[PDB]
């Protein structure tokens, strides 16, 4: 019974960690896209 | 006022020959040529060719189609008068051609039946017909769970060295049986467009097709990495032009593009060298339009237009299995279905490494023969249940009997879907193979021996009980009499099957 | 008075006009491509004024074959789409040109596709609910009349069948009309939709506007606005309630971004156009209820990278009033319309707008279904025998509740012969109240499949 | 006739010529720097024609000291390098100037550094295995004789050590000519290689061309082409088996990127030149072998930011028959040579070529290591005892296999002190078959670390 | 700023105002649009460098004036629409450092 | 470069030198600043090519 | 150590070591909790939580927020207290006692309160 | 309470003090719940919080 409770808590914690890490990964993906576009357009503006 | 009138007269004043005012990195600017049209084919003094992609009031920005170093400032540029066009005909079967239709295999010249512009519009909505006949790839995974119907666009998307070119070459090879019959309604033609591949890899693909006998109905449009960005950009449209000539004449065509990721890179290079504004990942604003215009040529024409079809198999190479990148997103949205080939599955022994699951074919059942649809219907759900239960492989002893049965069934269906390279299976053999698994006849075989048991039973049926295969091919469905005969043959064979561990099967 | 093409950079064309005749923004110009193989009449939409009487325009057709100095004739109005009851039953492109009967509609009244949303004082201040007649929608994810509804799904989950169902219901129950805006529509899928609607005999109640992917980004960006112009005509003039489908809205956003890149603008956020919110508002805010007539909209939204924080869905979802998510699991269980009762959501489902009893019943149904989903793992791995008596009772309730959310959809008539059902909302609330209180949990599970409410439930139970 | 320097910007110099005498692209121009401390003759390579008789050139030597208006003379031909048996046993720079004996090659035949790759007709796939004596390379990524081999790796993971080891293993037991191209690498590594080759008496069969990283971008772009021109002379004009080692080929593309913005090209992807694929393909396709005359090319590749998805490595992967992907993770774990068993691949690892026995063992090792990689997530957090018994035994096998893939390399005696080892291919196959079957599961893990074969494994096990 | 001007007129007249902004996230996006169309190089999350200014200049005028200036006040209730509870994002952090 | 030159003078005269560069990262930032102020188009991470 | 003294430096380094170990164990603490760690690591994490909370203090500027007046802890007392904490002399007190406490005497006061 | 509830979501049993804290928090949270468009004057707020 204690193992059931502990592993349910572990699964919930892992799900929350997955959600937080997915949010962080999406933020970093968007940041990388924006940064790459910034570099490309900065090179473009200098021609 | 009169100044404006004089300017109007001067502008309305305008062979036409221009002059190269600027050249470099595969792009040449051509002063003059007032009557040049966008994407017109320009010819330069050394026999070099270019495509007038930009037309400003000052100069024509033309991408040079290979042999670029011969261009100098002041060279006289002459216009061909016609937009990009390629020869097309039956003479291109068994030939290797650069994107302009000029052979590079070293054999004789190609007898062109006609010339097709690379930018002819795709069939309209009313000129098309529902994709309703299969294109048997010979890959059990694809033909059983992500079927490709004639007129469909199936994107083989995956990381490097994952089995994409292998899947496409197997698809091309599997059409040999349909070719030999001689019926144009079954006879499927193939065009393998290699973009940016090293020359020896194109040669190896040619060797694989020729040893497998496919080259008598397959054309290779080769734009190796050496060739200029212009060729790597035009090769898909050359292949599509050849396929379209075959398609509008009533023939069925399979177009493989390998890889569209390298066409996008070539177009990006051309556009950036042309000072076009870049977007995400430095791509020009019309890369999605590029690939859409490429793939929407693939279609199944209504019977009013001969009933021909062109099936696309665009290959795209992801990086770190990131299917959210720009080109992967564009092609996924464009195409009708996706075979996601993953390296993790490839290393685990799944071959071809298709992630059944995320991989999907929107045409679906309409692209499967009745036999496969009936036998392979339960395969997807069984594999889903197995992938959900795989975490219990350690504690199976505590599982319910039904859950254990599902786990054992899935562990054998996954083996059943494994398939060696360059060994496509005719549709009837696939039907029998999926019958072996979905009906539980593999439940008595060791998981280590499902592959060999399948192969040996298929060989046995081919050699001794060929009636089942003939029935499936002629009727397209597995009749109850044939089903009973197949079950009897399975049981007879299982008595004479030597398992790897020495066990016995009943 | 006519201009001259001076620059051709892919889809972008610059046109020089006399000093006194520069076209205004978003005007439609015609330019001839005379080359035999690619002969065309390009429609260029003016996008910017570059000065010196040059106007930069986005070509709505491929510019291959276009020649510098070719005459460009201004039409004096924006891209104008045909409007009227005559557009129903036909398929158009983003420029109003009929695709199945070319030349059709040229004599109809033509409306500019760029129109301001309804004046502020003309908007309805209270959100009225759209009683679709579908049990699952009207109970758990009530649609908002004059609102926008996300439609997640794909092939093999009956999205096309649900679209047919909504077309039928708006046509019969509300006496309305439907406009299908296929933004970024696969030509194969466009033809399949056309033939399926013709077979279902609902095309006569629907006007199709396909901005195909093979067309440049301009048409994929303006097709949504063209379809919405047709819907606005049916609303304001014909006095009909309109249901405007958009498949796919993310592709409208993507076309806007691609056009922004082509015109030279600096990308924002994740590479999207700086004016993303402005374009999304100009499109969606025209989808509203005014003067008693409403343009409801069902929009298929693609969330890139499965990321709801990406600016595309993030801006789209600021406008969507409801969400309907079709799932493979529910579809395989034989439940049509195949709406996932839990993933789908609606913002009108509050006790303030819907009745208190409605909210209570919906929340009880959601609770039962959530508990059933939680116990699904136990059922699959250990078998139903492990569940306690209370858990078995809840599972019995939930199976029948989820099967009763299924309905004999109108679109299914053609495939089955029996007429489709339209359950009044009161009947749905009462029936699900009874089901959660368990007054029917003794009936066989097969009784609740594909039935139109409560009396049909009793009759089918007596049949079994 | 002579030109005139007009604009100098780092390694890029613009030269204005008379109207009738503009040099062709890729021609070699000569300028003079007369400042005493930096006096020299500066070789420029025409890269663009800007118009109005202006050309834009990359400098093969630093432009420090160059003065505007200084005369520029046209050689009338591209940069040419000496070729012949004479180049063997000597050290050259990118321009063909001998370093260890200045003025040595001034009388040899000179070939243009730029030339088209062999026609597709002459190409034939290579399917012969090159046994090298390393366990990991021979087992998992068999090298192709006459094919193209690459050693990918992040910054400082052992590319130079491994390429030196493979020089030792292939060239030292190989009767044909060898060519080394030190493209933009550390000069100490090149000097150590030169000394080693002199001591081993292999230099006489080796021609070394160095454009090391102290050189400006132009020399790093063109040193690869110079060494490769020597290679193709040995291929086409002598029909002799050739080894072309390039360390490091990424520096060619990187040097291209350094001058990309100064040449007027807009940046692409992560700061790379738009012409990345075109240029690298032009360079790589020259390295291919043609039927009857084989170049066994072995080119290290640098992975910037230790990111294998970077455009340069990603575009280089397509030009290779065998790929040894080094990784910093394996290096940090202590498993030198630091080869990544899973990410690495070879096109000759086909049961129809290496034999079913080799293929089965290789695939079993890959499967075991992939399962171990998947399980590493669970082990670090949940623990080892919570795995399945089969998975636990597989983890033991996998750790032993990872540590057995390590090997005491001859060129890594400085890293470990102990001498190197050569493991025959059949012994490797037998050892890894046994490991996958568990006949060595009872030995400790350290018994397999840096051990060159089964006899040495037994000796180490008895020592522990 | 229109709302802030309307409120400030009353604030300096000795009256108390309450200014709400649903939502300043959409103002930041709008100003990003104007600044990018003007081709001002962007910063974090594609926002211009002075985006912080845009908000502080706005929210710094909500003040409780001294008795010498009438004692009026303007209370600001800016609304920020975070994305997935990303309270650590750029605009949320800016407006939290202003408010 | 000044430190390397001072060390190189001794190095070429037969003496052993030890150069410490705290921090080469701050040199890269300074070079980025100079290049951007000279209006060289930057590469990745805004650094000069 | 040449500036702040041997005792101060030693206590600071030990506190940093305990907190670094706690941070390294966060990866497991988040999923499985404190229960699954080794006993040495369990004790380390307990005194790490107590140290982390004892570094909290009731500042004078915080009064306007909390009402509780601020507290000043001299260097000698801080060193002694954290030496005791690292050595484990306060592992029996509840973690709640170390919130915003500022001092050994006041720590004992709050512990008696709890 | 917001953390004590999370602790109690998996704690086998709770002390009397923890039970009192949980029971008080579960009622304070319900008290702070408030219907839309129904603001409470300050006097009513203080009485309710009392
Ligand atoms: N079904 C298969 N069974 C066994 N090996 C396979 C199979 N498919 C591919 N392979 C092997 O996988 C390796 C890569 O295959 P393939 O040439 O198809 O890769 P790809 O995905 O096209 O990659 P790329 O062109 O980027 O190198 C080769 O060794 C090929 O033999
Ligand atoms: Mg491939």
């Amino acid at each position: 019974a204690s193992r059931r409770r502990a592993m349910k808590s572990a699964t919930d914690n892992a799900d929350d960690l997955i959600k937080a890490l997915t949010l962080a990964a999406n933020r970093e993906r968007q940041a990388q896209i924006t940064q790459e576009i910034s570099e490309i357009v900065g090179g473009a503006n200098a021609l | 006022a009169d100044i404006e009138g004089a300017i109007e007269d001067y502008v309305s004043s305008f062979e036409e020959i221009g002059t190269v005012i600027d050249a470099g990195d595969g792009i040449a600017h051509v002063e003059g040529l007032p009557s040049v049209m966008t994407q017109e084919l320009l010819e330069f003094p050394g026999g070099v060719l270019g495509v007038a992609l930009n037309l400003d009031e000052h100069s024509v920005g033309a991408v040079i189609l290979g042999e670029f170093e011969k261009i100098e400032e002041g060279q006289q540029v002459k216009r061909t008068g016609e937009v990009l066009s390629v020869p097309v005909g039956d003479a291109f079967l068994g030939r290797v051609v650069n994107p302009l239709g000029q052979p590079i295999d070293g054999q004789g010249d190609i007898a062109a039946e006609t010339r097709r512009a690379l930018e002819l519009q795709a069939p309209s909505v009313v000129q098309r017909q529902s994709v309703s006949e299969p294109l048997q790839t010979g890959i059990k995974a694809i033909d059983a769970m992500t079927p490709i119907g004639r007129g469909q666009r199936q994107l083989i998307i995956g990381d490097r060295k994952t089995g994409k070119t292998a899947v496409c070459v197997d698809t091309i090879l599997n059409q040999r049986e349909a070719w030999l019959t001689g019926d144009p309604k079954q006879q499927v033609r193939c065009v393998y467009v290699a973009i940016g591949q090293k020359g020896t890899t194109i040669a190896s693909v040619k060797r694989a097709l020729e040893e497998g006998g496919a080259m008598e109905y397959t054309t290779i449009v080769a734009a190796p990495a050496s060739d200029a960005a212009g060729f790597k950009w035009l090769a898909p449209y050359t292949g599509s032009a050849i396929g379209q000539h075959w398609m509008y004449n009533g023939k069925h065509v399979l177009i493989v593009f390998d890889d569209l990721s390298k066409q996008a890179d070539a177009y990006r290079a051309i556009s950036l060298l042309l000072r076009r504004p870049p977007g995400r990942e430095a791509f020009p604003g019309d890369v999605f339009y590029l690939h859409s215009r490429l793939l929407e040529r693939c279609a199944k024409l209504s019977d009013e237009l001969g009933g021909g079809s062109m099936t696309g198999l665009p290959i795209i190479e992801t990086k770190a299995n990131d299917i959210s990148a720009f080109i992967p997103t564009n092609v996924i949205s464009i195409t009708d279905g996706q075979c996601f080939l993953e390296s993790d599955l490839f290393n685990q022994g799944v071959r071809p490494a298709i992630n059944v699951g995320v991989s999907v074919s929107r045409v679906g059942g309409a692209a499967q023969i009745k036999a496969m649809k009936e036998v392979a219907g339960s395969l997807r759900l069984d594999l889903s249940q197995y992938r959900e239960l795989e975490a219990f492989a350690a504690f199976a002893s505590d599982l319910d009997a039904a859950s254990k049965a599902q786990l054992d069934r899935g562990a054998r269906l996954v083996e059943l879907l494994k398939q060696p390279q360059y060994s496509p299976l005719a549709v009837e053999e696939q039907v029998v193979a999926i019958f072996l698994g979905t009906q539980g006849h593999l439940d008595s075989v060791p998981v280590e021996d499902v592959q060999r048991f399948e192969s040996e039973l298929l060989e046995h049926v081919k050699a001794s009980h060929s009636d089942i295969f003939d029935g499936i091919r002629e009727t397209k469905k597995l009749s109850e009499e044939a089903e009973e005969k197949l079950v009897s043959v399975i049981n007879e064979f299982k008595k004479g099957f030597q398992a790897s561990d020495g066990s016995s099967v009943v | 008075t006519a201009g001259r093409v001076v620059r051709i950079t892919g889809p972008v064309v610059d046109v020089e006009f006399p000093r006194g005749s520069v076209p205004e923004l978003f005007n439609a110009l015609h330019a001839e491509i005379t080359f035999g193989a690619l002969a065309k009449t390009l429609t260029l939409e003016v996008a910017q004024h570059l000065g010196d009487s040059l106007v930069r325009c986005i070509s709505m057709q491929p510019t291959d074959g276009l020649v510098r100095g070719v005459e460009v004739t201004d039409t004096g109005a924006s891209i104008s789409v045909p409007v009227g009851d005559g557009v129903k039953g036909h398929v158009f492109n983003a420029l109003g040109d009929c695709l199945d009967d070319p030349g059709y509609g040229k004599d109809f009244e033509h409306w500019s596709i760029h129109r301001k949303p309804p004046a502020f004082s003309d908007l309805e201040p209270r959100t009225e609910m759209l009683e679709t007649g579908l049990k699952v929608v009207d109970l758990l994810t009530p649609y908002v009349r004059g609102g926008k509804i996300a439609l997640f799904g794909g092939a093999g989950v009956g999205k096309t069948v649900l679209i047919q169902e909504m077309i039928n219901r708006i046509a019969r129950n509300f006496g309305g009309t439907s406009v299908f805006a296929g933004v970024g529509e696969r030509t194969r899928e466009g033809n399949d939709l056309w033939v399926e609607l013709a077979d279902a005999n609902v095309l006569k109640d629907t006007a199709l506007v396909f901005g195909q992917m093979d067309e440049p980004p301009g048409t994929r960006m303006r097709v949504a606005l063209s379809a919405l112009t047709m819907a606005e005509f049916f609303r304001d003039e014909q006095g009909q309630d309109v249901l405007l489908f958009i498949d796919n809205i993310f592709r409208f956003t993507q076309a806007g971004s691609e056009v922004s890149t082509l015109l030279g603008r600096m990308p924002s956020a994740v590479g999207y156009q700086p004016t993303l919110a402005d374009e999304m508002g100009e499109l969606q805010e025209r989808i509203t209820s005014t003067r008693g007539r409403s343009i409801t909209s069902m929009q298929a939204v693609y969330v890139p990278a499965d990321d709801y924080t990406d600016p595309a869905p993030a801006t789209t979802f600021a406008h969507l009033d409801a969400t309907t998510e079709l799932s493979r699991a529910v579809f395989s269980k034989g439940i049509f319309p195949a709406v996932d009762p839990l993933a789908s959501s609606s913002t009108i489902l509050d006790p303030a707008i819907v009745g208190d009893e409605h909210y209570r019943v919906a929340q009880e149904v959601i609770r039962i279904l959530q508990r059933y989903k939680d116990l699904q793992d136990i059922i699959a791995i250990l078998g139903i025998d492990e569940l306690s008596e209370e858990d078995k009772q809840l599972v019995n309730r939930a199976r029948r509740i989820e099967r009763f959310l299924s309905q004999n959809m109108m679109a299914a008539e053609q495939f089955t012969g029996q007429p489709g059902s339209t359950v009044p909302l009161k009947e749905t609330i009462e029936a699900f109240d009874k089901l959660t209180k368990g007054e029917f949990d003794h009936l066989p599970e097969q009784a609740f499949f594909l039935i139109g409410g409560l009396d049909d439930l009793a009759k089918k139970a007596e049949s079994l």
